[PDB]
């Protein structure tokens, strides 16, 4: 491929579409829970549960968009995928009757970015082979300042409009991601009899459960009987442009490390976010908690933004879909089980010390799986057992 | 680049037998990145790997022969060591030593002289 030039508006694309997709995500989901603190519940027990519906539903439809992007193309995809996406943000304005917007946000949203996110995340690799971490690294980061920006952004430009009139606004977006999406040009379970590339899978699998639980629900703690002096807001952005920061460098180091080798780097980082998750309820000292949440910032980039350069490492370009899709099939299910989890263990127990506890197994048993990954060497020694 | 022969030995069932070989014109960064082994060869028998060294430093065996015969890597020396124990009169081979390049093409190949090793039934 060119390995720059042209490639560097993808780029662009990508960033703006991962960026639009989350922020909407996270944005709708924290302006309707600012309402219901503003309005009354009457449904009650179900409108918290769409902003867990509509995310979920972006990682248990990538098994099917799968054989979309590989059968039609990057492009007819990753627009249509965002027409439907804007579809379903504009009928969403009308009366919020339990049932009709449940569907219109849940099956037209959120479906609609199960298409238009997966090929943004292919397309990269077809466009880079030799500094293709360095292609994701700085798309995580833009992505990261996109969503961190853009809650703040809608609610300063929002000019406090009701919220049902103020769905026609985020529609706007996925316009400008169908015409942006013009800019994408081309240059079954088969894939699972790769035993090497199914245990990394299911290592990664079981660090999902833990994974969601402490980075989201962290500020629970300092709202529960810790904190005399919070500002957690501080806290929060703080973790965020640290994660911006080491996506950013984990994309550029995995341009070193050559070959397989890379998967060594999840290991470290997997075992590092389950045993400082461990110290949090630990290390209470208000600013060692403050360093600490630092560091599992930092811990995020090397989580996700160096998933998709082993994944086309693994299997190479010409199957990265097929093993993207199948990959993001099994993190729906155990990702979105965690936070009811820990939030009813902590009913169980009856103090909020213990969720971080649970939060620290999951990803060192991924990391104990991750270890014994064959090496290409020693896997092709076990093949020379075939005779 | 070639392993020296090497090996053999006639032995009584029960007992135990030492083995060793010379890589010659290799440097050991070259050494790195390779694993060496040993490879058996029964009467009427194809020649098929025992066990060998991974690049890593463990070592991956054959069902028949785990548990029963053990190896080990001295990339120290540039030379590869196997030793047995408890030998039985079907354990008679002709041993072959074997290394394993790594190469992005596919993995080339080293092997030297083997010698016959036969228990006495």
């Amino acid at each position: 491929p060119p390995e720059g030039g042209f490639g560097w508006v993808v780029v662009f694309a990508a960033t703006w579409c991962n960026g639009s997709i989350f922020g909407i995500h996270n944005s709708v989901g924290i302006l309707y829970s600012m309402l219901l603190e503003e309005e009354k519940e009457k449904v009650e027990f179900q409108a918290a549960w769409v902003g867990a519906l509509a995310m979920g539903m972006i990682f248990f439809c990538s098994p099917i968009v799968s054989i979309f992007t590989d059968r039609l193309g990057c492009r007819i995809t990753a627009t249509a995928g965002a027409a439907v996406a804007f579809i379903g943000l504009h009928t969403s304005s009308f009366t919020s009757s339990l049932s009709l917007r449940y569907f219109t946000y849940g099956i037209l949203f959120g479906c609609g970015c199960s298409f238009a996110f997966q090929p943004s995340l292919v397309i990269l690799g077809h466009y880079f082979q030799r500094r293709l971490g360095l292609a994701n690294g700085v798309v995580s980061a833009g992505s990261s300042i996109f969503s961190m920006s853009f809650p703040f952004l809608i609610r300063m430009l929002g000019d406090k409009i009701k919220l049902a009139q103020t769905f026609q606004v985020l529609s706007t977006f996925m316009f400008v991601l169908m015409l942006l999406s013009l800019t994408y040009r081309p240059l079954n379970m088969r894939v699972f009899r790769q035993r090497t590339y199914r245990i990394w899978a299911f290592g990664i699998a079981a660090a999902a459960l833990g994974y969601f639980v402490p980075y989201v629900h962290l500020m629970k703690y300092v709202e529960e009987e810790f904190s005399e002096i919070k500002e957690t807001w501080v806290l929060l952005v703080c973790i965020g442009a640290t994660s911006g920061l080491g996506r950013l460098v984990s994309g550029h180091i995995s341009d070193s490390i050559p070959g397989l080798k890379k998967i060594y780097l999840q290991v470290l980082s997997f075992l590092l976010l389950g045993l400082m998750s461990m110290m949090i309820p630990l290390c209470r000292d208000f600013g060692g908690l403050i360093v600490v949440c630092l560091f599992l910032g930092l811990c995020d980039g090397f989580f996700i933004t160096i998933m998709a350069p082993i994944a086309f490492e693994l299997v190479g370009p010409m199957q990265a879909s097929q093993a993207i899709g199948y990959l993001l099939g099994m993190m729906a299910l155990p990702m979105i089980a965690g936070p009811p989890i820990a939030g009813l263990l902590r009913n169980c127990f009856g103090d909020y010390h213990v969720a971080f506890y649970f939060a620290g197994v999951p990803p060192i048993i991924g990391a104990v799986i991750l270890f014994f990954v064959p090496s290409r060497l020693e896997e092709e020694l076990r093949r020379r057992l075939t005779e | 680049v070639q392993l020296q022969e090497s090996g053999g030995g006639l032995v009584q069932p029960g007992g135990s037998l030492r083995l060793s070989c010379t890589a010659s014109g290799v440097t050991i960064s070259a050494l790195n990145a390779m694993a060496m082994g040993w490879y058996r060869q029964a009467p009427g028998e194809r020649r098929v790997m025992v066990a060998a060294v991974s690049e890593r430093g463990n070592a991956m065996y054959r069902e028949s022969v785990q548990g029963r015969f053990t190896v080990t890597r001295d990339f120290t020396n540039k030379m590869v060591s196997l030793q047995m124990d408890n030998l039985k009169p079907e354990d008679t081979a002709v041993y072959y030593c074997h290394v394993l390049e790594d190469r992005v093409d596919s993995f080339h190949d080293y092997w030297g002289q083997g010698t016959q090793v036969t228990v006495s039934s």
